[PDB]
DNA sequence: TGCCCCCCCTTCGGTGCTTTGCACCGAAGGGGGGG
């Protein structure tokens, strides 16, 4: 006699009624394999048959298990999901083996027929109705309603997952010497107990679960390493991911590149140095998923470099709380960053990468800061603390950046590691006008209708320029005016603009941009030795600003 | 045997559904201990996924305090909860609190746990306690009593609050007491020794009801010493073209606040196309223009007053070298207060801690002056703030905020 | 031709000041992974 698992109250959204979707045609091969499964649920009591007073129905189908000889029954509750109340998911994240502490004895279990061992809400079972063709629609057929959590219902995962925790709660509290990682029905259990005591507690747990109707078949009972868990392989002292299959196809479609970049990301968690910039760059564009893409010279090398990393088998280690966490970052070029997290040198807990390009104009320091923020949050999730950082940026560079930037920014306790390429600021704007340097009053303007414009300057030494521009905008002409002044001035220059737009961009010392023009401006700024930018209001009759504003307007 | 005050949400509004953010090991351990004790005492009870609502939770340590304190980010629930002023349960704000020489802030939120919460409203207080490395799915709870940090707690508890304070208020008629969220603000013009003595009396006065994070803590304010930061124009004996350009820019900006400011005579000095470092003398007309502009900036702005029905907004500029400027307003260019902070904790080493301190300081001043907390415009990237601010939060409330990126083209509030 | 969670990369539309162009950001659809 099992302990009845208390039902979770479930309701439909107000004013909404059950689903009525009927069934789509099914192949005879599938219609046949289905009825056999339905009858088994009838026997075990998982499904009741009486359905004449039930006006609802939801389509049904089936697919096979992952490399198994068993079909899987699925119900398209998409319509019922819309009319069902909203739930708060209790699954907040995915455990990671680098967060595990070493244990002397370990076990991995799986609950057999998880969803079908949890009693569904009495009042809700009527809406889970579904019809299966008896014989190609020759006869009417067998209708059923679910007595337990079904597959396809948005409420099944959260309900089963919450019930699984209520069942385990008394076992854990009465056995604090044990660790249990519960992810759905998958179960990890480890202790430093003698193997004999461990097997004892394990069977006590198996009995506890069976006491609430939860079976733990021996086919899924892992007793010997390497334990397969969450897509990894858990050895006593080291862990690793399960082998990665890289498609080596010679003709690449859009979807092929998507699958490739996906596996590379998954591999980046332990294989250090993975890059996907040039490969993903092939994916940018409104191409159909089937269109064939020829790999670029850069993309082909990036794939080759990754292949070399994956050739060798890599393993991570487990977590020792008595030791500090170290996070080390290296710049990979073109806004790419890899890192390693470890407690002892060369024994990584895990690796990862950051390549997000956020913002039209940025620099390496901002990106290194973003990488630090990613690693910090990731570290809190997996271990609940911040690692000490080893960064390829000089204390002086960082001090110069964060003290001068107008936004608040910060990096937790960190030290410099001399591992080129180093991060640096590529130019510095003066805080005061430069004595004896030519003063360029720059300005630009464009016609909103014809999109034609002008950019130019006038200097205190009589130097002047106006350049005509086509297919442009006010903002672009303002950048162009600044660009001209940089090209036409010596190594030191004062520049007076009225473009808040251009000044905001440049004052943040970007070193990279999606704008060809801004990149050209950066290339000039790096060549200068002193550059003072100043803003003045327009149409105030100011110095060369009134003069330059008439020229280009 | 206490009847519960029925509470409703604002019509046409669902409950809060805010995700729980990751917690450091020290904060989770504190929460698991705090909730284990609150569950034994019935103040909270476990719930399941059938409850669709959720509010973030974490833990803080107040200034010079070594013990943890649970903090629920009820900002979303507080915005959706019925305004109790319409229910007449609003707490009036005393204009004389800012005038007292001293003001102590006592954490009285603990008393809210004695009052039960409306059954039908408890589902809206749901929160989830996470686990390290996601070993255990989220463990969800909900409140059965008045939870700390919810705007309804002090409102419902006010009827009980006034009675407890009855005897002390009648014995000390010159003392001001204001209630905001979990805090009590007690001000006097007494000497510090006598002031701290009266505060100790109020504590023991509370335990007289207690027998019938903790209360022992208190923080001292001195609003009579609070100063403002006006817009100032430098004083130079010689000016360069660049100086006058900056000045014309600043004045042109300031004219949105003071409509009488003129720059016509100063602009004409920049008539040529001169080198930025060229020293140019002030004309007779420009000399009077500058002096008259300084005069305008001395007097107050016309038509700026506090409207109790409008939200407060606070902007903050990082000026560098540990300096931080701020303005509080309800209508743009109608600042109710402008100020500056310097040499706070974090100065010269940690921007985020300093800004965190600034937000707390400004909120504390808004509560004392208007009984409102402002919505902040923060000069920081969203990700940078969300990664660190909880490491330095020391207040039992949390203000609303948004993120801005305003390059300082004109150093308007700090020369 | 299902359900729930996490991650990265690209796209796209809403939003607000740089303003009617441009920058930012969150949602979503693609992929990887877990059950
Ligand atoms: N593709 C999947 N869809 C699902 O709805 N599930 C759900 C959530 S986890 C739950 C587990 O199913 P049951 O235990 O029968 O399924 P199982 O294959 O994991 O386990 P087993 O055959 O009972 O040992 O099914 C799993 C899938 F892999
Ligand atoms: O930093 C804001 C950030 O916080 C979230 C989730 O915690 O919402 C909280 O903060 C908002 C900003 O003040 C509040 O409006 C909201 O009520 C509160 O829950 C996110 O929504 C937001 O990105
Ligand atoms: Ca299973
Ligand atoms: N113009």
């Amino acid at each position: 006699p099992i302990s009845p698992i208390e039902t979770v109250p479930v309701k439909l959204k107000p004013g909404m009624d059950g689903p009525k979707v009927k069934q789509w045609p099914l192949t005879e091969e599938k219609i046949k394999a289905l009825v056999e499964i339905c009858t088994e649920m009838e026997k075990e009591g998982k499904i009741s048959k009486i359905g004449p007073e039930n006006p609802y129905n939801t389509p049904v189908f089936a697919i096979k298990k992952k490399d198994s000889t068993k079909w899987r029954k699925l119900v398209d509750f998409r319509e019922l999901n819309k009319r069902t109340q909203d739930f708060w998911e209790v699954q907040l994240g995915i455990p990671h083996p680098a967060g595990l502490k070493k244990k002397k004895s370990v076990t991995v279990l799986d609950v057999g027929d998880a969803y079908f061992s949890v009693p569904l809400d009495e009042d809700f079972r009527k809406y889970t109705a579904f019809t299966i063709p008896s014989i190609n629609n020759e006869t009417p057929g067998i209708r059923y309603q679910y007595n337990v959590l079904p597959q396809g219902w948005k409420g099944s995962p959260a309900i089963f997952q919450s019930s699984m925790t209520k069942i385990l709660e008394p076992f854990k509290k009465q056995n604090p010497d044990i660790v249990i990682y519960q992810y759905m029905d998958d179960l990890y259990v480890g202790s430093d107990l003698e193997i004999g005591q461990h097997r004892t507690k394990i069977e006590e747990l198996r009995q506890h679960l069976l006491r609430w109707g939860l079976t733990t078949p021996d086919k899924k009972h892992q007793k010997e390493p390497p334990f397969l868990w969450m897509g990894y392989e858990l050895h006593p002292d080291k862990w690793t991911v399960q082998p990665i299959v890289l498609p080596e196809k010679d003709s690449w479609t859009v979807n092929d590149i998507q699958k490739l970049v996906g596996k590379l990301n998954w591999a980046s968690q332990i294989y250090p140095g993975i890059k996907v910039r040039q490969l993903s760059k092939l994916l940018r564009g409104t191409k159909a998923l089937t269109e064939v893409i020829p790999l670029t010279e850069e993309a082909e090398l990036e794939l080759a470099e990754n292949r070399e990393i994956l050739k060798e088998p890599v393993h991570g280690v487990y977590y020792d709380p008595s030791k500090d966490l170290i996070a080390e970052i290296q710049k990979q070029g073109q806004g790419q960053w890899t890192y390693q997290i470890y407690q002892e040198p060369f024994k990584n807990l895990k690796t990862g990468k950051y390549a997000r390009m956020r913002g039209a104009h940025t620099n390496d320091v901002k990106q290194l800061t973003e990488a630090v923020q990613k690693i910090t949050t990731e570290s809190i999730v997996i271990w609940g603390k911040t690692p000490k950082f080893k960064l390829p940026i000089q204390k002086e560079t960082w001090e110069t950046w964060w003290t001068e930037y107008w936004q608040a920014t910060w990096i937790p306790e960190w030290e410099f590691v001399n591992t080129p390429p180093l991060v640096k600021l590529w130019y510095q704007l003066e805080k005061e006008p430069i004595v004896g340097a030519e003063t360029f009053y720059v300005d630009g303007a464009a016609n909103r209708e014809t999109k034609l414009g002008k950019a130019g300057y006038v200097t205190n030494k009589g130097r002047q320029k106006v350049v005509p521009l086509t297919n442009t905008t006010n903002q672009k002409t303002e950048l162009q005016a600044i660009y001209l002044a940089l090209q036409d001035s010596g190594l030191e220059v004062n520049i007076v603009t009225n473009s808040q737009y251009a000044l905001g961009i440049i004052q943040a010392q970007p070193d990279k941009s999606e704008s060809e023009l801004v990149n050209q401006i950066i290339e000039q700024l790096i060549k200068k030795e002193k550059v003072y930018l100043a803003w003045v209001p327009a149409h105030k009759g100011i110095g060369g600003n009134e003069q330059v504003d008439k020229l280009v307007s | 045997p206490i009847e519960t005050v029925p509470v409703k949400l604002k019509p046409g509004m669902d409950g809060p559904k805010v995700k729980q953010w990751p917690l450091t090991e020290e904060k989770i351990k504190a929460l698991v201990e705090i909730c284990t004790e609150m569950e034994k005492e019935g103040k909270i009870s476990k719930i399941g996924p059938e409850n669709p609502y959720n509010t973030p939770v974490f833990a803080i340590k107040k200034k010079d305090s070594t013990k943890w304190r649970k903090l629920v980010d009820f900002r979303e629930l507080n915005k959706r909860t019925q305004d109790f002023w319409e229910v007449q349960l609003g707490i009036p704000h005393p204009a004389g609190l800012k005038k007292k020489k001293s003001v102590t802030v006592l954490d009285v939120g603990d008393a809210y746990f004695s009052v039960p919460l409306d059954e039908d409203f408890r589902k809206y207080t749901a929160f989830t306690i996470p686990s390290i490395n996601n070993e255990t799915p989220g463990i969800r709870y909900q409140y059965n009593v008045l939870p700390q940090g919810w705007k309804g707690s002090p409102a419902i508890f006010q009827s009980s609050m006034t009675k407890i304070l009855e005897p002390f208020k009648k014995q000390n008629p010159d003392i001001v007491i204001y209630q905001y969220m979990d805090d009590l603000y007690v001000g006097s013009d007494l000497e510090i020794g006598q002031h701290r003595t009266k505060i100790e009396e109020l504590r023991q006065h509370l335990l007289r009801w207690g027998l019938t994070p903790f209360l022992w803590m208190g923080y001292e304010l001195h609003p009579d010493k609070w100063t403002v930061q006006p817009i100032v124009l430098p004083e130079k004996d010689s000016w360069t073209v660049n100086d006058i350009q900056k000045l014309v820019g600043k004045l042109n900006w300031a004219s949105q606040i003071y409509p009488g400011i003129k720059v016509r005579q100063l602009s004409k000095l920049l008539r040529g196309t001169k080198a930025l470092t060229e020293v140019i003398p002030l004309t007779e007309e420009a000399e009077l223009e500058l002096a008259e502009n300084r005069e305008i900036l001395k007097e107050p702005v016309h038509g700026v007053y506090y409207d109790p029905s409008k939200d407060l907004i606070a902007e903050i500029q990082k000026q560098g070298q540990g300096q931080w400027t701020y303005q509080i307003y309800q209508e743009p260019f109608k600042n109710l207060k402008t100020g500056k902070y310097a040499r706070m904790r974090g100065a010269h080493t940690n921007d985020v801690k300093q800004l965190t301190e600034a937000v707390q300081k400004i909120t504390t001043e808004s509560i004392v002056i208007w009984g409102k907390t402002p919505k902040f415009k923060l000069p920081i990237q969203k990700e940078t703030w969300e990664t660190w601010w909880t490491e330095y939060w020391q207040a039992t409330w949390i203000p609303e905020w948004e993120f801005v990126n305003t390059p300082p083209l004109v150093k308007l509030w700090y020369q």
